[PDB]
RNA sequence: UUGAUUUGGUGAGAGG
DNA sequence: CCCTGTCTGGCGTCCTCTCACCTATGA
DNA sequence: TCATATTATTACGCCAGACAGGG
């Protein structure tokens, strides 16, 4: 084909197999006239390696090349390496019906569904318009119709909402590592010109909002309609297939949302008044006389299901707080008042939603983790939990533990200059005191942060957590640990040198205190060995992934039972510390090799064939079970294939 | 005292440090070096004139005649730069070389030539320079950045761990020229020495001696110190130096002068070596068993009967002295073979060499070198003797020989080009001293081993390589020279030097197209430092200690400013205050501190200097004399930050801004940033699109108004005065006496550079900001150009932001944003785009430029003319036609005409056609030649009669002392003036000095408009080839919207995600909204703190600006004025900058009160910046808290958020990254050729590549009827889409799969080899 | 039967 | 003949966007 | 315009896999 311009773009295997026409024109031509032998052996190896290049070029002594020293590409390069035909046009394709946009948050969403803007919504679905629009009536022929759209009048934005309603489409983030990063939505059309992604969903595909992209696909076909329904749907991707933790754990606003919500202050307004319900505790927060965390008796009716498939009502009163009530006008029915009675971290939102997924099923944990991402995010507009400069409490014992430090430091160095102590022991021993000062630092600091308040309630004072705006985004687990809360407020550490050595002089000077230069560019050091790091760990990331999916590939559930009685002895992992991984989390949901002797003796606790979910491992952790002989896979007999119970429980089912 | 126009916003600055030195010229990298390479610089370094005087005079072999050279020269540009950009050319000079040839007789070395002849010939183009750093090559501006790079000169690297996988060192020695042949030499873990010639085979490495003519014998007189045995009385006695004896285990019974020194079985200690030398121990008798492991040192015969003992590096054996003994060789010469120290290397190296003469090793080196082809005598010695010591093609340059005679410790610094036997034996021998243990390695990423190549060395290489390529076709076309029949242009070529220079200028990975959206990103894209490029390192391979910072990095290469991703610290950026070496490595700035006091003399340093010295920190306390404060200051000695006394030092850091550079040193409060968000403030900050108003930095650092005037996109005054101010067109500048030259009257017109298209489709507009008749000085800004508010630099604007979460609309690092934002475009940016138009003559006829558009109906000729090509200005958008360019016989008919691309608007700003000479439509083309015609007249006369009414009052103005007449000098008006003669009284010639300039004036305009017409006059400038060359310039204005990206200068990214209407904002109770919502909870994570001392600060700045604002407005006299801003300009600890106020003559302070009302300026600099008790004291002089949070309401619910939440400005940018480039969709449309699949890309209509893992996701669920039509409906297979396709609009979702085509094509590409793979049974 | 060329390939820079 | 340096080949992350630049010869 | 047919740089880092050398 010809570019832009008057001249053909050839390609290179024109030019390798002109070359071997060439050549073999001129040697069928010396064989013709009778040419003598050294001739006729260099047309013929002329012949040979031209036919060698056209093949697998450069496979022979170095490759030919006609523009300008670059070589040129040849069959087997056509087929091998990353851009040939495998791995760039068979395993990858180019895809129609498709689009790519700027993602963004529109938190009014059902977790079920994504928005999805009105141009590439008229874009993506154009043959499904035109078989609206065809079975109307409104046009004849296909032209009138696409002159319709083109127009876009007034007419087909009613065909575009009855044609999207209920037909998911597959979002699709660029780097896509595990399942969850391709999920299907139903569309909600918008507005604007940006896919509007539900927060909770994001966790899943590691999608921040700092300038990503997302794919949407279209599902044409019905089998495919379906498979996005029924496998895909964002609303079945609730747990992670990895192990058993939720993934549409609540990520960051929402558990500072629910912190600030169930929390406690010594005095509030409304302090120890009773009320007859959550509803009042909601009526009280709104009129403006009761506060949101003033502790309360409140009297709740929790729902127990003791019975078999039955909820039995207990309605008492808890001494709570105002927040905890209306959070628990949110709570399903099945689940205990003790999971809101708590202050509600991250990890307790999660097992929260966990406890909810293993009680009540899937369809009151998909409403659940909407109206806990809802109150969250109303209460943290509610909050107004900002950021100052004040926030950041500079302890005011940090200077006299610097000098103390410094102190010791002269103390080592005048015994250097008198030659008492080694060079590697002077080293050892100014990091060793560095350390201790980083600390000391830190216990002052996270004093001065976790329990700095300290108000009256109606005589002498009394301490409890603070309300501070940095330690409620720390001790949450919104964003934010020990480390970086550390940083910016007491020492920043030992920082190291690219030599691999620490340095012996600390940059003793946190965030809110100015850094020097000195110290700034030793933080430079250590910051620009992270960048380095992960810039060029994603590579291996990737290759690692790719060789593990190509090595499995073929392994597929083909039976339901391969019929064996081997499987390994699983027991707890114990490297010389505490106990560091419980049987439990090994043992969860494996089907059992030979049935388990209870450990007093020889009594049938579990049968030979059990899965071994939640309420058996409760069984074998009161019984203190030693280890548990379990089927394993690579002790499977499935011919081409792993057995049902070989592999054990589903892992997000 | 101020300069005019900074006594309109003088800035607070904050800053305790008195800066010592101004900041250098920002662009004077690439100036200075390239004007290194043009320059008439004689004595012939560097420069051009160093390629002539290597290159020149040519002498053919023997042919008697001698080309030599005299002078060159650059004409000028035939196109100046603007309209070289807008016609597509080279901004290029012509190259007019005198050559002189000079022609022999037969037997002429000293006789004199028999004819000469000489001419200005003509060779290449090169492309010269703007004057603000940049080239125009074709049509495009871009950008050659400077380059990083080995420096030439001997290294001794080691590579220590990885070979041998035994935990053995090596240690290679690399001698690498600036041209020509590498030379390194390796150890092998078998203990012996290997050399090797540009990466090839490897030869053991004495053969390299052997080829310089050394014998076996001189080599061990190098590398080898002799040990004496002398024939005595009994058992050959030895000669003991006791420095030889050092850490070894005694083997014999050490004993003289009847004494036993040491005895059998311990070490020799230096106490025993103490004892040695105090009792004078040299001849000790040794036992035979001592000798029967050495080496000899030299060859001995015997004598009687005449043949040979030994020969040299011969281990010794009780028989061998047998023979030796008996034969009268007294002295026996043995090699000193310490296993601690001095190893013999060399001599098991002489062991493993197979050659024994010179010429055997001269034919081992041509075979290593030269395979195949035969070794004959001639041929080995001129390649060895070409290979290091020949002046063409080895030639380390004075880089090279400084950094060769210093890693080798030798005294001087300059010397020959070319390496001798002494450098090669020098290099083996510090190579071996290191293997010993004395002296060490050194490191590649330590920038005293590290040269930086700029413009001017780069294209004076590759002029050097047109220069050869030119004198090997001299010496062509001389050998067949007959004389006199040809001048010198049949010799020499003007062809392959311009092809050379413009396949650097134009192909190259360094000279690469300007990063324009932005002052500062045009001004940090030329102060760049590259490590890649050709001899440099890649981007897919290294690697970890060069991607990282080295101690030599402070305040040469910014430590901060790298882009993140595959080249992380290979595309340095370089520091504020670095220039470059006379040798091009990176020295900085440094206060010489000679004792207690600290001088302001400045000092510059490299880093293979400041390892030398001790260097102190920039913010160390010094007062009132320079004498540091404490008794202790952290400095740095040898790359290690370390406490030091206070009188040691020998410099200080000049200024605390050196370490960063100008990308970021813009950022306020970067010391309280993290270095990760600092890097990603920095990078981004370089991506800011130029907004429709500019809008001043509330909290800067003051280093804007260095970017903005040093960066040319700003009018900076050249010759101070007045004004005139026509300025529609140009602003006129009238001078001031003093800086007004005698003749040349002169005033001065500046072009402003309207609307027009910079290379990131952004809008490079220039807007006055001085009125008329208004006083400037030299160097004063006069026109604001792109993201500049009257000489700052405005990149982004300043908007009140609240910290807090409102609704989960901020919720990842989305940003909420009200609608007072949008309603007040104070975003809204302009792009311009370039959309070309050609009728090229494919086949079956010429196109053609005709409104009758064919099929299509009365939506054609619409936007256009009666009859065809977009008129001027409409409101255009997708699916338009701008230029009617469509073919008959290519009904067979066709709709090429180039219309508006899909889903853009805007207006038609300018419409360029140098089309082939013909276009004109009905007569357009000449109807508009008459117009510039009488357009160039009139300007010449209106001009000429400018000066001329300027001179006719001068004229007047002079006449006093040769005529001062009122009454008798009104004569002729137009006529004459001047009837009298002035003749002396005092030198008044002035009267016929003015007479020659109007009479040479009408004499040159005349000669000026006979050009003007004749350059009018014709059918249009361009090349040849292309036929209808038309450009249409649309300019779309975006605006903002949910989805785009903005973000502060802290690293804080952010895609705006609600457009909020303004009543939904929270407000405090003044009644104000917030502009902004940010999101808090990004803070703790990403540590970046000083976005937060930015919003404070910025609310403190305003709160002085609503202050004034109320102080002005309620309209107060000026006294009440000029205290409050004598107030806010005082403000707090010792600064530099208090203010004389008083001297501002009651009109100056108001108008500084005029440009303040917006909120006051305030630099914060970059490590010496505002303290928070500052910050504070600032809130209270404004009338706000001093905890810098204000309880909010709620626009929703009218309720007060609990708990204050932080309101202020902070300046956020709107970054390039549109979401209306973003968004694509694809149904159905065009593909590719080899594939069936769909195209790639938004220009090309798309769709998106559904990649190896996505498939791998889809079988990770169960989605079998998914993935199979996404990988043959949706993509490839041909029957499939189209049933599919019939299938969807009938309304029956089925799909009828088939198979694949790029499968098949896959089978004939397998099938196309020796391969037959098949399809088996049904 | 009612219309057309980038993918090809290199180099440089950028986003997640 | 079993260890052994040494040499040769074969890997090295996905998705996207912008721009420019493209063989010499020649009676 | 229409056939003629290929030369004067080096500077990754493992990691398997095959090969001549020698105790
Ligand atoms: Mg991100
Ligand atoms: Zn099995």
């Amino acid at each position: 084909v010809p570019l832009d311009g008057g001249r053909f773009a050839t390609s290179d295997l024109n030019d390798l197999y002109r070359r071997v026409i060439n050549r073999n024109n001129r040697l069928k031509r010396l064989l013709d006239l009778a040419a003598p032998d050294i001739i006729v052996r260099n047309e013929k190896r002329m012949l040979q390696e031209a036919v060698d290049a056209l093949l697998d070029n450069g496979r022979r002594g170095r490759a030919i090349t006609g523009s300008n020293k670059r070589p040129l590409k040849s069959l087997a390069d056509m087929i091998k390496g990353k851009q040939g035909r495998f791995r760039q046009n068979l395993l990858g394709k180019r895809v129609d019906y498709s689009g790519r946009s700027v993602i963004t948050v529109g938190p009014y969403l059902r977790l079920h569904q994504c928005g999805l803007p009105k141009k590439m919504a008229l874009e993506l679905f154009k043959p499904f318009i035109y078989g609206k629009l065809e079975l109307r009536g409104l046009a004849t022929t296909i032209k009138a119709a696409k002159k319709m759209v083109e127009r876009e009048e007034a007419v087909v934005w009613d065909i575009l909402d009855e044609v999207i309603r209920e037909h998911p489409v597959l979002l699709n983030r660029a780097p896509t590592l595990h399942r969850l990063g391709i999920q299907a939505f139903e569309p909600v059309l918008i507005e604007g010109k940006a896919i509007q992604l539900h927060p909770l969903v994001c966790a899943a595909y590691n999608a921040d909002f700092d300038g990503d992209q997302m794919a949407v696909h279209v599902p044409l076909t019905l089998e495919a309609q379906l498979e996005a329904r029924a496998l895909m749907m964002s609303t079945n991707n609730i747990l992670s297939p990895a192990n058993g933790e939720p993934i549409i754990v609540p990520s960051q606003d929402v558990v500072l949302g629910l912190y600030y919500m169930t929390r406690d202050c010594v005095n509030a307004k409304g302090e120890g008044m009773v009320l007859t319900g959550p509803k009042e505790a909601e009526r009280l927060y709104r009129s403006g006389l009761a506060s949101l965390h003033a502790r309360v008796k409140v009297r709740i009716t929790e729902y127990e299901k003791d019975a078999n498939g039955e909820l039995v009502a207990k309605t008492s009163l808890k001494d709570t707080t105002v927040g905890r009530a209306i959070l628990w006008m949110i709570v399903p029915k099945g689940l205990p008042y003790s999971i809101v009675n708590q202050a509600l971290g991250k990890k307790a939102i999660s097992k929260m939603l966990n406890t909810c997924y293993r009680i009540l099923g899937l369809k009151p944990t998909v409403i659940f983790a909407d109206q806990i991402m809802y109150t969250g995010f109303a209460y943290a507009a509610r909050s107004g939990a900002s950021v100052g400069i004040d926030d950041m409490v500079i302890p005011e014992k940090k200077h006299e533990i610097i000098s103390e430090a410094e102190a010791e430091v002269a103390e080592i160095q005048e015994q250097f200059q008198s030659g008492l102590v080694t060079a590697g022991e002077r080293y050892n021993k100014v990091i060793d005191i560095w350390a201790a000062a980083n600390d000391r630092v830190s216990k002052a600091m996270m004093d001065n942060l976790q329990t700095e308040t300290v108000i009256n309630r109606d005589g002498q004072e009394e301490k409890q957590v603070s309300f501070n705006s940095i330690y409620m985004m720390a001790d949450s687990g919104a964003r934010g640990s020990a480390a970086q809360i550390r940083q910016l407020a007491g020492m920043r550490g030992l920082m190291a040198k690219p030599d691999g050595s620490i340095i012996e002089t600390p940059i003793t000077a946190n965030f809110r205190e100015g850094l020097n230069v000195l110290q700034y560019f030793i933080s430079t050091h250590g910051a620009r060995k992270g960048l380095a790091d992960t810039a060029l760990k994603t590579a291996n990331s990737g290759y690692l992934t790719r060789r593990l999916v190509d090595v499995a590939q073929d392994l597929v559930v083909t039976e339901d039972d391969c019929g064996t009685h081997e499987g390994i002895m699983m027991t707890p992992v114990i490297e010389g510390g505490d106990v560091k991984e419980p049987l439990r989390d090994r043992v969860l949901g494996r089907v059992t090799a030979e049935d388990v002797l209870k450990p007093g003796t020889a009594d049938i606790l579990v049968p030979r064939n059990t899965l071994l979910h939640e309420q058996w491992c409760d069984l074998l952790e009161e019984n203190s079970v030693d280890a548990v002989k379990v089927r394993s896979v690579v002790s499977c007999d499935t011919d081409f294939g792993v057995c049902a119970h070989c592999y054990g429980r589903d892992l997000a089912r | 005292v101020y300069s005019y126009t900074e006594k309109k916003r003088i800035r607070k600055d904050f800053g305790k440090r008195p800066q010592v030195l101004d900041v250098p010229y920002l662009l004077s990298i690439q100036l200075d070096s390239f004007q290194k390479f043009i320059e008439q610089d004689p004595e012939g370094q560097y420069g051009l004139e160093a390629a002539f005087r290597s290159v020149f005079p040519i002498q053919s072999y023997s042919g008697n005649s001698e080309l030599q050279y005299v002078s060159y020269r650059l004409g000028e540009p035939v196109f100046d730069v603007q309209e070289c950009q807008i016609r597509g050319v080279t901004y290029s000079a012509p190259l007019r070389v005198k050559l002189r040839l000079v022609i022999y007789e037969r037997e002429a070395p000293e006789g004199t030539v028999k004819d000469i002849k000489e001419q200005e010939v003509y060779m290449g183009e090169i492309p010269l320079m703007t004057d603000n750093g940049t080239f125009v090559i074709n049509g495009t501006e871009r950008v050659i950045v400077s380059q990083l790079h080995r420096s030439p000169g001997v290294f001794f690297d080691s590579d220590k761990g990885k070979t041998h996988s035994s935990g053995k060192v090596l240690y290679n020695a690399r001698i690498i020229p600036y041209r020509g042949s590498w030379l390194d030499f390796e150890f092998d873990p078998k203990d012996n020495l290997f050399v090797r010639i540009d990466r090839r085979r490897k030869l053991p490495a004495t053969i390299i001696l052997r080829a310089l003519n050394y014998t076996t014998e001189q080599i061990l007189d190098l590398f080898f110190e002799k040990v004496i045995f002398e024939i005595r009385d009994n058992k050959l006695q030895m000669e003991l130096v006791p420095e030889r004896l050092r850490g070894e285990t005694a083997s014999f019974d050490i004993e003289a002068n009847g004494k036993v020194y040491v005895e059998k079985g311990r070490r020799i200690t230096a106490r025993h070596i103490r004892q040695l030398e105090k009792d004078d121990v040299k001849l000790i008798e040794v036992p035979v068993e001592y000798i029967a492991g050495k080496v000899v040192a030299k060859d001995y015969i015997d004598e009687s009967t005449g043949e040979l003992i030994c020969a040299a590096n011969m281990e010794l054996s009780l028989d061998l002295l047998a023979k030796l003994s008996q034969s009268g060789h007294k002295r026996i010469e043995t090699l000193f073979t310490n296993d601690l120290d001095h190893g013999p290397y060399i001599s098991e190296t002489l062991r493993v060499d197979p050659t024994n003469d010179r010429l055997s090793a001269l034919v081992e080196i041509y075979r290593m070198m030269r395979p195949g082809e035969p070794p004959t005598r001639e041929a080995a010695e001129s390649l060895f003797e070409n290979l290091f010591f020949s002046e063409d093609r080895y030639d380390l340059s004075a880089v090279g020989r400084m950094k060769f005679n210093r890693s080798l410790l030798r005294e001087e610094i300059e010397g020959s080009g070319i390496l001798s036997k002494d450098d090669i034996i020098d290099v083996m021998k510090k190579l071996i001293d290191i293997r010993n243990g004395k002296g060490e390695v050194d490191d590649i990423d330590h920038l005293g081993n590290r040269r930086i190549r700029s413009v001017g060395e780069m294209a004076e290489n590759q002029f050097r390589v047109g220069l050869v390529r030119v004198e090997r076709a001299v010496k062509e076309r001389l050998s067949l020279g007959d004389l006199d029949t040809l001048m010198p242009q049949d010799m020499i070529n003007a062809k392959p030097i311009s092809a050379a220079v413009k396949e650097f200028f134009g192909s190259s990975q360094l000279s690469q197209f300007m990063d324009q959206n932005n002052p500062l990103s045009e001004i940090t894209h030329k102060r760049r430092i590259s490590a890649l490029g050709p001899g440099g390192l890649t981007r897919e391979r290294a690697g970890f200690e060069v991607r990282d910072v080295h101690p030599t990095h402070y305040g040469r290469v910014c430590p901060i400013e790298t882009p993140e991703g595959p080249n992380i610290g290979l595309i340095n950026s370089l520091s504020v205050y670095a220039q470059t070496n006379e040798y091009g490595f990176l020295e900085t700035p440094y206060r010489k501190v000679t004792d207690g006091v600290v001088t302001d003399e400045i000092h510059y340093l490299s880093a293979i200097e400041e390892g030398n010295y001790v260097i102190a920190q920039a913010n160390s306390n010094l007062d009132e004399e320079g004498h540091f404060v404490e008794d202790l200051v952290t400095c740095r000695s040898k790359g290690e930050s370390s406490l030091f006394s206070r009188d040691q030092v020998d410099y200080m850091d000049v200024s605390t801004q050196q370490v960063v550079s100008v990308g970021a040193s813009l950022i306020p409060f970067l010391e309280h940033d993290d270095a990760n968000r600092a890097l990603m403030g920095a990078n981004m900050q370089r991506q800011a699109v130029p907004t429709l108003r500019a809008d001043k930095p509330l909290v800067g650092t003051g280093m804007e108004r260095a970017v903005a005037v040093d960066s040319g996109v700003t009018a900076v005054a050249k010759r101070g005065g007045v004004v005139q101010y026509v300025d529609a067109s140009r602003i006129v500048i009238k001078v001031n006496e003093d800086e007004m030259y005698p003749g040349e009257a002169g005033i001065d017109i500046y072009n402003l550079t309207k609307y027009t298209r910079s290379n990131q489709n952004t809008c490079i507009n220039q807007m006055p900001c001085v009125s008329l008749g208004e006083p400037v000085e030299r160097g004063d800004v006069l026109a604001d150009g792109p993201s500049t508010d009257l000489g700052e630099l405005a990149l982004g604007q300043n908007m009140r932001v609240a910290f807090m979460p409102w609704n989960g609309y901020n919720f990842e690092d989305s940003i909420l944003v009200s609608e007072r934002v949008v309603q007040e475009d104070r975003f809204t940016t302009i792009h311009i785009q370039e959309l070309a138009c050609v009728s090229r003559d494919t086949k079956l006829g010429p196109e053609e430029i005709t409104a009758d558009i064919p099929n299509v109906g009365e939506a054609a000729l619409s936007k256009l003319d009666e009859s065809g090509i977009v008129y001027i200005g409409a409101e255009v958008t997708g699916g338009d036609i701008l230029v009617g360019k469509v073919t008959p016989k290519g009904s067979d008919v066709k709709d090429s005409s180039l219309r508006v691309p899909n889903g853009v608007s805007g207006t038609v700003i300018d419409v360029q056609v140098f089309t082939r000479d013909g276009v004109e439509k009905d007569k357009r083309a000449l109807e508009i030649e008459e117009m510039q015609l009488k357009q160039a007249k009139k300007d010449l006369s209106e001009e000429l009669q400018i000066l001329e009414a300027g001179l006719f009052s001068r004229i007047r103005a002079v006449l006093v002392a040769g005529g001062v007449e009122a009454e008798k000098l009104d004569k002729l008006p137009r006529d004459r003036w001047l009837e009298l003669g002035l003749t002396d009284e005092e030198k008044q010639n002035q009267l016929e000095q003015l007479a020659e300039q109007y009479d040479e004036l009408k004499h040159e305009f005349e000669k000026k408009l006979e050009a003007k017409r004749r350059k009018i006059t014709q059918g249009d400038d361009l090349a040849p080839g292309v036929l209808k060359i038309v450009k249409v310039y649309l300019a779309v204005k975006r605006r903002i919207q949910p989805g785009d990206k903005m973000a502060g200068r802290h690293g804080n990214k952010g895609v705006i995600s609600k457009i909020n209407p303004i009543e939904d904002m929270p407000y405090d109770e003044n009644g104000t909204p917030v502009d902004i919502v940010l999101n808090p909870l990004g803070v703790p994570s990403r540590m970046n703190i000083g976005q937060i001392l930015e919003t404070h600060l910025g609310m403190a700045a305003k709160g002085i600006g609503d202050k004034i604002n109320a102080m002005l407005k309620q309209q107060q006299e000026v006294a009440k004025l000029r205290e409050f801003i004598q107030r806010a300009y005082d403000l707090g600890a010792d600064v530099r900058q208090k203010v004389d106020l008083s001297t501002f003559s009651d009109e100056e302070v108001m108008r500084l009160a005029e440009n303040l009302r917006k909120g006051m300026p305030i630099a914060t600099p970059v490590f010496d910046g505002a303290k928070e008790a500052e910050i504070k004291e600032l809130l209270k002089l404004g009338d706000l808290p001093t905890s810098g949070q204000i309880r909010l309401y709620d626009g929703r619910t009218g309720e007060q958020f609990e708990r204050p939440v932080t309101v202020g400005y902070m300046y956020m940018l709107k970054l390039n990254h549109l979401v209306d480039d973003k968004m694509h969709a694809r149904s159905t449309g065009s593909y590719s050729l080899v594939t069936q699949q769909p195209l790639g890309g938004k220009a090309q209509f798309g769709g998106q590549r559904f990649g190896e893992m996505e498939v791998w996701a889809l079988e990770a669920y169960g989605a079998a009827y998914t993935l199979q039509e996404m990988l043959t409906v949706k993509s490839d297979d041909v029957n499939g889409r189209t049933k599919m396709y019939k299938n969807i609009v009938d309304g029956n979702h089925q799909m009828e799969p088939g198979m694949p085509e790029s499968f098949n094509v896959l089978l004939k590409e397998i099938r196309s080899l020796g391969i037959n793979i098949e399809l088996e049974d049904e």
